[PDB]
């Protein structure tokens, strides 16, 4: 290990300590809302007094940030340094600048969070020690000047280099940028941990979750041809529409039901895994537009996926769920929907399913053929288990109403399905 | 530009471990 | 009919759907701001049916 | 602060810091001198000597 | 030969009588020459006679 | 039918013939000792080269190998031969007509199991002699206790107890009394697999189906469970390093690193070894370095890094995926032609059964290099 | 005599101390027995102040030999220092439909 790589690892460490006036006019004059000039020539506690008024403001909109004004806002965080702290305050300082980045991801769009920041970069060089955080926080605000601000005067850390082309430049970066940064792979670990933080702390909003959506939709869409690059990137994105599900907000439910049918539909799952997702779904379904999002999503997911048993009955506990999270009436209005998505491997299982367990809405499920538009080989299916229970339960008057049905649709398979097994 | 994922070299330090002579004892 | 008959069954019966290109959903990008979760389920849902 | 630097191919290594107590230079006992701002790490100035 | 080749599904241009092609495919670029399909209708093959590898 | 002119030297071309390898350490230069069919090499694991080579050839295949500091015991069909520095310098007669087919030494007792589940327990006749030559005793195991030995442990901190891992379960032995000291409960699935953890008390146990048990003697309880199916483990080792990845070896020819802080997946290397030849027969990180070491049974041994994370602040969440890194190789069948390259006699050309050429050098077989078949452009 | 309350205060601020800033950044946080025993184990006995490594795991000048139990305790204080003791094994153990069958199903398949 050469010299120089030794001495650029102490220049590392040794990144946030002044020890001359130029260095020090380096790290001073980076800063978020004033030029170069006059931000070397101002002072502490100008830029703290700007910083009380503008947390005061956002504390009056929201009561969280007291408790910042109460830490990292005082006139002893006018005194103190980085530098002549232990390693223990060292990592206390970290913990409480994260949980404030986290707040503050929330209202980028207020000078008052612009001022407290920029009181928070000045004195405690988070644009150096932690730029990671910061970046992950201010990321889905990328078309604005604030953001072009943070690029100018950060420092990027390996994993940023499309950022890093556009620095000091006049244009914003753009989305297809922005998809090939996701599109690493280790960033999008990165970028999982943040959320999984972001849940944890019940600290997520509408803006945020969109851009982290679409953009996922977008890193699956370009790998839609590397198979094996999708295969190895199913567990990330599918761990996070886990956790995201198991979160409790609509917006992550939806989030969560989008990203599960992108990635289904792109590449074709296993059996057990699309019955893994139906079941999270269905445990966690809590609100009306969830559940419209999640009986879409389960809808389209039994459509992408086709192999032997493609359209075996649902096991017990996911149908009883589903009829508990469910009901006949509105999964009826549903395919009397004007759309009538295609419910096909889903309806018929969903059927089949009623038949094995039940064997009481008979008449439900008379309706239910009349209004989907079938196909063959699935209503041969629902032909043979609706002999199989007709021999085994007594006789039913909706039953042979069904035979009937049959009847006047394609008696014919009807009489296949008897000679192949019966009179 | 992407991300440089930059190889190195790798220097194998010392390795203190423990000792089976020292588990195994002579009766008192 | 024979096996070979359930299998043609199956195969006509299963029907086409749209596939997932990689220039199809670059568009939500300049149409994401100041909207709402089920407004842009719905899109995606559009354009993936 | 509290440097650790090994450079395990020239000869064992000659100190002195400067009377102002911040530039550090070594003197290896093959070729190898260095003069180094020590604190933030800019190397100064390199010389390899197979003198 | 301009290259076309329009797919149509029977179980629809029966019942319409001015029927829209499932796809309208132009991946070649030359004259048609040997359309053929797979047995079991799951594969269509498309060659041209005039350009190699076509 | 000892010659009188020629007389044999050794063996090019050959890492590993499949039994397991084993890692020590003189110093700092970490050393790698394999069997190569009727002898064993030992090769440096800093830069792959080689350091020594057994000079007499063994009657028969070497069965089972281990190494403490400087001293390397090979077990083949009924003996146990000391070797210092690839010479041989002690051999021990086993009484019986049985074979060994595990070993393991600790402290002043050697201990070898023979398959008419038998025990061996040999001690130093003084505690500053080198090797073990001494006679202790004798055990063995009856089907009432335990099924076929599996492997024999010397867990850390354990006064004359040897642990056993058989087909059903584990057992303690404590030696200078001659006794069973403990029996653990049953296991379902046949053990396939044993290796005992940095953390004190703990072995962890490969089955045959894809079950990894990390089981406590004290407590005497399957501290922990790790599932993998339609796998049959075939090796473990733990990271030292000070981050807590659990690297498995599975028969099917691949690797799984699992973190167990987060109960997560870091990730899996697929085909590194031949799977027809039995897949990844060891696998191994280095002590106190980020360093797995793999053989297989494709004479193939190859070295794997783990880089520093990328992540500035998160770090142990985004940890990088393995680089490879250096390795040795030669041919799968034996070969079927060769060659010398030049006069200085350096290189030789040799190409086998497995559709490949090789060249292999002679004086330090660091250079063991497949010649590519890519096509020029006409 | 202990100083007053605002006293306490103007030397805050005069002096610059932060211990208070210091305790408030340590107290913040985000608001929003074995089975099987062996007696001659127990009542081995093995010197000490015989070797070196023995020498460096003591803890007494004049003490030469020890029972087993207590050369073990002590002994594995030794190996703890040689490897710091994990979590993962530290604190956790494994001894309607729920939610993280999906994670599950994940963990269980390549």
């Amino acid at each position: 290990s050469s010299l120089s790589d030794q001495l650029a690892q102490v220049a590392s460490n040794n990144a946030t300590v002044a020890l001359d006036r130029k260095r020090r006019q380096k790290l001073h004059s980076a800063s978020l809302i004033y030029n170069s000039k006059t931000a070397a020539t101002q002072d502490y506690d100008f830029i703290f007094e700007n910083a009380s008024k503008a947390l005061e403001e956002l504390s009056q909109i929201e009561p969280k940030f007291a408790i910042f004004s109460r830490t990292l806002f005082s006139e002893s965080s006018i005194s103190l340094d980085r530098n002549v702290q232990t390693k223990e305050e060292i990592k206390d300082l970290d913990n409480a600048i994260n949980a404030y980045l986290l707040l503050a991801s929330s209202k980028w769009y207020l000078a008052p969070t612009l001022h407290a920041t920029e009181w928070l970069v000045r004195r405690f060089q988070i644009h150096v020690k932690n730029t990671e955080m910061l970046l992950l926080s201010t990321l889905n605000y990328y078309q604005t000047p604030v953001f072009k601000r943070i690029l100018s005067i950060i420092k990027l850390p390996p994993l940023f280099n499309c950022l890093s082309n556009f620095v000091r430049s006049e244009k914003p970066p753009t989305a297809l940028t922005m998809i090939k940064l996701f599109n690493d792979m280790d960033f999008l670990k990165l970028y999982t941990s943040y959320l999984d933080q972001c849940i944890k702390h019940n600290a997520t909003y509408t803006n945020q979750l969109l851009f982290t959506t679409c953009c996922f939709i977008n890193v699956v869409a370009f790998n839609s041809n590397n198979d094996e690059k999708l295969n190895q990137l199913v567990p990330i994105l599918l761990e996070i529409s886990a956790k995201l599900l198991a979160s409790k907000s609509k917006d992550c439910q939806i989030a969560a039901h989008t990203i599960l049918v992108v990635f289904a539909t792109a590449l074709p799952l296993k059996k057990t895994i699309i019955l893994a997702a139906m079941e999270t779904i269905l445990s966690n379904l809590d609100a009306k537009e969830a559940k419209h999002s999640a009986l879409l999503t389960i809808c389209k997911l039994f459509q992408t996926l086709k192999g032997q048993g493609n359209v075996d009955q649902l096991p017990s506990k996911i149908f009883k769920l589903f009829d508990s999270k469910f009901d006949t009436v509105s999964i009826l209005t549903f395919l009397d929907k004007e759309d009538k998505p295609v419910c096909d491997k889903f309806i018929t299982s969903y059927t089949r399913s009623i038949a094995r367990y039940d064997r009481s809405k008979l008449n439900i499920i008379l309706s239910l053929l009349k209004k989907i538009r079938l196909e063959r080989y699935e209503v041969r299916l629902i032909i043979t288990d609706l002999i199989y229970l007709s021999e085994i339960l007594e006789d039913k008057s909706q039953l042979v109403e069904l035979f009937e049905y049959f009847i006047s649709i394609n008696e014919d398979l009807v009489l296949k399905c008897l000679k192949s097994l019966g009179l | 530009p992407k991300v440089v994922r930059e190889a190195k070299k790798v220097e194998m330090t010392e390795a203190r471990a423990y000792n089976a002579d020292a588990d195994t004892a002579k009766a008192a | 009919e024979d096996e070979e008959d359930i299998a043609l069954e199956f195969i006509n019966g299963e029907k086409k759907d749209k596939l997932v290109n990689m220039n199809s959903f670059t568009s939500m990008f300049d149409n994401i701001q100041n909207v709402q979760m089920d407004t842009f389920f719905d899109r995606v849902m559009k354009v993936l049916t | 602060k509290a440097l650790d630097l090994s450079l395990k191919e020239f000869g064992p290594y000659h100190i002195k810091y400067a009377k102002n107590g911040t530039h550090l230079l070594i003197t290896g006992r093959k070729g190898h001198v260095a003069s180094m701002d020590w604190r933030k790490g800019q190397l100064r100035a390199e010389l390899f000597l197979n003198e | 030969e301009s290259g076309f080749v329009n797919l149509y599904d029977r179980n629809n241009a029966m019942t319409s009588s001015t029927p829209t092609p499932v796809a309208a495919l132009d991946q070649l670029t030359t004259t048609i020459s040997n359309l053929q399909f797979s047995p079991d209708g799951q594969i269509l093959c498309m060659a041209s006679r005039a350009v190699k590898d076509a | 039918k000892n010659s009188k002119i020629f007389s044999p030297f050794r063996i090019i071309g050959n890492v590993s013939n499949g039994v397991p390898f084993a890692t020590g350490t003189l110093g700092s230069t970490f050393y790698i000792v394999t069997c190569v069919g009727k002898t064993f090499q030992i090769y440096d694991a800093n830069t792959l080269h080689l350091l020594f080579v057994s000079e007499k050839e063994t009657p028969s295949s070497i069965v089972a190998l281990s190494a403490h500091f400087h001293y390397v015991y090979a077990a083949y069909e009924n003996k146990v031969g000391i070797y210092k520095r690839g010479i041989e310098e002690h051999l021990l007669e086993l009484e019986t007509d049985a074979n060994v087919e595990h070993l393991c030494i600790f402290g002043d007792y050697l201990c070898a199991s023979t398959d008419d589940n038998s025990i061996f327990i040999y001690k130093k006749s003084d505690p500053q002699d080198k090797y073990p030559s001494e006679f202790y005793t004798k055990l063995t195991v009856t089907e009432i206790q335990g099924g076929e030995i599996v492997s024999l442990q010397h867990l850390a901190t354990y006064l004359n107890k040897l642990t056993v891992v058989t087909k059903s379960n584990v057992l303690l032995f404590n030696v200078r009394t001659g006794k069973l000291v403990f029996t653990s409960n049953e296991f379902p699935d046949q053990i396939t697999t044993a290796e005992p953890a940095p953390v004190l008390d703990i072995i962890a146990l490969g089955t045959v189906t894809g079950e990894v048990i990390m089981f406590n003697m004290r407590k005497g309880k399957r501290i922990r469970t790790i599932k993998i199916p339609q796998s049959r483990i075939s090796s473990l080792s733990f990271r030292t390093d000070g981050s807590s990845h659990l690297s498995v070896g599975t028969s099917s020819g691949d690797l799984i690193f699992y973190d167990l802080d987060r109960r997560s997946r870091i990730h899996v290397l697929k085909n590194i070894h031949r799977e027809s030849y039995g897949g990844v027969t060891q696998a191994t990180f280095l002590n106190g370095q980020p360093i797995i070491v793999t053989s297989g049974g494709d004479n193939s041994l190859k070295e794997y890094v783990f880089d520093p994370s990328l992540s500035q602040g998160s770090g142990d969440v985004v940890v990088q995926p393995p680089r490879y890194l250096r390795s040795r190789g030669g041919h799968s069948q034996p070969p079927s032609y060769i060659a010398f390259a030049d006069s200085q006699s350096h290189f030789m050309l040799s190409a086998s059964k497995d559709r490949s050429l090789w060249s292999f050098s002679l004086r330090k077989d660091a250079q063991s290099q497949e010649m590519s078949q890519r096509l020029h452009k006409k | 005599p202990p100083p007053d309350e605002e006293e306490q205060l103007l030397a805050k601020f005069v002096f610059g101390d932060t211990t208070d800033l210091q305790e408030n950044l340590a107290k913040f946080n985000a608001d929003f027995e074995a089975a099987w025993i062996d007696s001659d184990d127990e009542k081995i006995k093995v010197p000490i102040l015989v070797t070196n490594k023995t020498k460096k795991l003591r803890t007494s000048y004049n003490e030469s030999k020890i029972n087993g139990v207590h050369y073990i305790n002590r002994l594995r204080s030794q190996f703890e220092k040689i490897y710091p003791r994990p979590k993962w094994v530290d604190d956790e153990s494994d001894s309607n439909g729920d939610i993280n069958a999906l994670t599950k199903i994940l963990s269980t398949t390549y």
